[PDB]
């Protein structure tokens, strides 16, 4: 998803 | 079986057929009747002859006389509250205006105002209306200081942390230290008076409103004084809430170990003296669950807070503060949980839920108003990034867009600009900056997060730790700015290893995008390195990898009162 | 980067591309140098160049002293069995022709020749050739009977506990405990004169071919009786013989606590030494996936058959029944691992592959050829039920029908009628002639397999309630004699647990049974009952397992030799 | 599949 989670 | 209903069932439907004529002699029926009555009457669903007889302090305090059918009358009253009738605001203010005239009476009389407070409170803060709670906790306490007596200090102590409880869960922060500052010289003045008394709840409240306004260290001090002071003598929900904040303080402080054991301890001597339908249980499982979802177990925490979401949502009706919270808290938790599959089905109605049950209650401009809506906003971006549609996108973007920066506008309010949370926002904003492609207003969200951040929680946290991912993250695949990624991405997976070893979750995005940095500067050495180092973090994945439900992870009897606590506090 | 090649692989290169000139001259080159001139022959494909050397026992004699290029030698012998001409049972028949006429010599050309037979009946014997090994053992135990002093006499019990080795690979049984009989004569003929030799070697191979026999009760008491005598200073060759024979028997004796301490000691000890590579290290895997397999642990069962397929697969070549031996047990495990999902095209591939190979280099009736055939024969009744063509559903199941009776003759014809191989058979038929709607026929074979193998291994054991669960979906699912499965799944629910306990993954087919057991018969409250145990069947067994790959189980010194002995001996 | 795995 090209990224981590969400803070 | 067509069992035949006993003689109380039956003229319990004999009486309330005949409320209109008897209204009058049933106030004065025995407590364990009256109650019987009343419940009767709500599951009849004539919610016009209950909350017309609710709406009396009167009659509303031999109705909250009955202990044990508590249950009953948390999901009576929010049927109440959601009918229509004000019984929140009429009660308090009922008995904030009878507290103001018998204020002059002797201490008899008084003793029976500020206990019918104190129940009335506890009801009240425990039900959510933290904002009509404290009307009633500030009579109580204006009543404990019109004399000068040894219960009356005790009893204004009794006060001034409780009604700290009340203004934490309303966000009311910036009395929460005047309230704070009020209490200690009440225990101060009773300490001069060689009488000292249990400050175990009064710091764990500190504690509960530092970690509310991210003050980590102050919190982790402040936990360790209440357990420092928390005795055998306390009772349990006292004890159970000093166990559960000192949990919330240690995992923001990054000390995961014997932050199990508090909120392990917490669950299970919640579980055991309260039971499975308490609402304290459901709150324990909420702490209990935020510790989960920040150890990198989401699949346990949103298994926990399915079911803390069922506890609250059986025991306090419809729309509820604290349903509202439980619906907040599981939606980012399922956000976290199904972020790799992509698909928010569930996730986007609790957060959705849970914004429409703050609005309906609480003002325009809270606090839980805000956090709420950002929850919402990151599914949001997610079915930006899924839907194929470019209008829908847009739009869709744009409304994330207000959400986040309505939620960091009442942070940044309410908290100042040097704050977590208020960084958390910047970096939720360069999120999505990012999926708007608007890179050079991304870049600066996640510099000045990043900045924020460092300042305050170090050079090494979880939550820089995912700042920097995020920022490694567009500068490796949208502003390909290679060199500066590369050093984001060992920062961030020296601080993953260091704090969750090899099992973060993070380090798959992370290690991924590497993998494509190495791969666009060409080095094809290190891709291939990061990709056997990828492998084997699927395969040590993969290997510990099993469903362990949590719930009965506590067992029956884990440890022992007065153990856990002393193993924390020599563990220091 | 273009490294330039050495001298030696330049000259190699240069007298072998000028072979037919200098083959006069080539045997008399070292050992190191000649095995690295026939290996390039190899390399080259000119094997007929080739079998043409390792025909003569001489340069084959000279070719086995290359102890370090050994796996090569195994990778090249076997491309020429596989190339036509017989290198095997020519030098079998050349060393004894050569070994029967220096009987009249003295000890010491004798003791020559013996060592020869020693290396070359070891490396037939290694590489599958058993029985072409024998022939050569033979040979070598005849020149020990020679000479009756007590130097030789050490020499006639090494013969014959190499000679017990080959007759169990050949299954030649009822010739084994000739062998084992005659071992203990030059043994107490030996050891009275002063010199007591180690029984240690000796006794683990009927440790294996009384558990090849279903000897279980016989094959426990030798179990115990060749580790006794397990000392430090014997070859690891053996010690991790007699350890990987000693923990099939005690698998087979179902009690897992003492087994796998034995077998993971074995494949450390397998894998420290000769490494990851040697046969013998493979051959502990595929003996190490035995316990596996009937510990429940399917999922990483197949993961060790197919490492120890692969290992044989580069060494020994393409045709040869070590391979095929590999490919049986691998085929049995991909069945019992993928009998659930009921996709059976990579272990029918296996499964085809080990009759492929045993058909080409065994008798039509050979006993390892039987034990191979069963196992397509199981894949094909599940094919012959999943596919969902009738013509083809009559056809296959009636393939399978062959197999088994062809499978069970052969078992009967060694094993007698009163063995558990051969009610293995009985129940294997039994299901069959349920899939083939012979519910009458499949009542009898059952009974007859429960009554065999409750006789010898006893009222209660797994393989009795793991047949007996055979027999239970006959009276439940296609009988509606509910009264008698009640019975039956109850009793095998008792051993299931018993050495597996609730999440025993095979009580699936018997939780669901009991089930459809009482949704016939009324009593729906039992329903729920059994209910919820099937869900406690499907959280106890996903829990555990999520385990580590068993290779890296043993990991680097797990234990120590002479410890895990005396911890098995105690207990 | 009712007769779990053949032996």
């Amino acid at each position: 998803q090209k990224r981590a989670s969400g803070q | 079986e067509w069992i035949p209903e006993t003689l109380y069932n039956t003229a319990i439907s004999a009486v309330v057929d005949n409320y209109i004529r008897s209204r009058r002699d049933i106030r004065s029926l025995p407590e364990n009747i009256q109650f019987d009555v009343y419940y009767k009457l709500y599951q009849q669903g004539r919610l016009c002859q209950l909350g017309s007889e609710f709406c009396e302090l009167e009659v509303f305090a031999k109705v909250l006389r009955a202990l044990d059918k508590r249950h009953l009358l948390h999901h009576c009253f929010q049927a109440l509250m959601d009918h229509g009738v004000k019984v929140a605001s009429v009660l308090a203010y009922s008995f904030s205006r009878r507290c103001s005239y018998i204020a002059e009476s002797d201490a008899a009389v008084k003793e029976k105002a500020i206990q019918v407070g104190f129940v009335l409170g506890g009801f009240l803060s425990d039900a959510g209306w933290y904002s009509d709670a404290e009307k009633v906790f500030l009579s109580c306490l204006q009543l404990c200081t019109l004399h000068d007596e040894m219960l009356h200090w005790f009893r204004a102590v009794e006060c001034c942390v409780r009604l700290l409880h009340v203004r934490n869960g309303n966000c009311k922060y910036h009395l929460g230290e005047e309230t704070f500052k009020l209490a200690q010289t009440y225990m101060d003045k009773l300490s001069k008076h060689g009488q000292q008394a249990n400050k175990a709840a009064l710091y764990g409240e500190l504690c509960a409103l530092l970690f509310a306004k991210s003050h980590y260290d102050e919190a982790y001090k402040w936990c360790i004084e209440a357990m420092k002071e928390i005795t055998a003598g306390l009772p349990v929900k006292v004890v159970v809430d000093v166990l559960r904040q000192a949990s919330k303080a240690c995992v923001v402080k990054r000390e995961f170990k014997k932050a199990e054991q508090l909120i392990k301890h917490a669950v299970y001597l919640a579980r055991d003296h309260f039971g499975s339908k308490h609402p304290k249980y459901s709150d324990t499982l909420l702490d209990y669950g935020f510790y989960l979802l920040n150890v990198d177990n989401i699949c346990q925490s949103v298994a926990i807070y399915q079911a803390a979401l069922d506890i609250r949502q059986s025991v306090f009706g419809g729309k509820n503060i604290h349903v509202a919270t439980a619906h907040e808290d599981l939606a980012y938790s399922s956000y976290v949980h199904q972020y790799s599959s992509g698909k928010f089905d569930n996730a986007l109605f609790h957060a959705e839920r849970a914004i429409g049950i703050i609005t309906h209650i609480l003002p325009e401009d809270h606090l839980l108003l805000a956090s709420s809506k950002r929850v919402k906003a990151l599914i949001l971006e997610e079915i930006a990034i899924d839907c194929h549609n470019k209008e829908t996108e847009q739009r869709l973007l744009q409304e994330a867009h207000d959400l986040h920066l309505s939620s960091l506008q009442l942070a940044k309010k309410a908290f100042g600009e040097f704050n977590v949370q208020t960084a958390k926002h910047y970096g939720n904003l360069g999120r999505l900056y990012q999926s708007m492609r608007k890179f050079k207003e991304a870049e600066e969200m996640h510099i000045k997060a990043i900045q924020i951040k460092e300042q305050l929680l170090g050079q090494e946290d979880y939550e820089v730790a995912l700042s920097v991912g995020h920022l490694a993250s567009l500068y490796n695949y949208d502003m390909n700015q290679y060199e500066n990624a590369e050093k984001l991405y060992l920062r961030s997976i020296a601080i993953g290893k260091k704090l969750f070893g090899e099992g973060y979750s993070g380090l798959e995005y992370d290690y991924r995008g590497l993998i494509k940095l190495y791969n666009s500067i060409g080095n094809y050495e290190k891709v291939f390195e990061y990709h056997n180092v990828l492998s084997n973090w699927n395969r040590l994945r993969d290997r510990q990898y099993s469903v362990t439900d949590a719930l009965e992870d506590v067992s029956t009897s884990p440890q022992s009162t007065e153990e856990v606590v002393q193993s924390f506090l020599i563990s220091q």
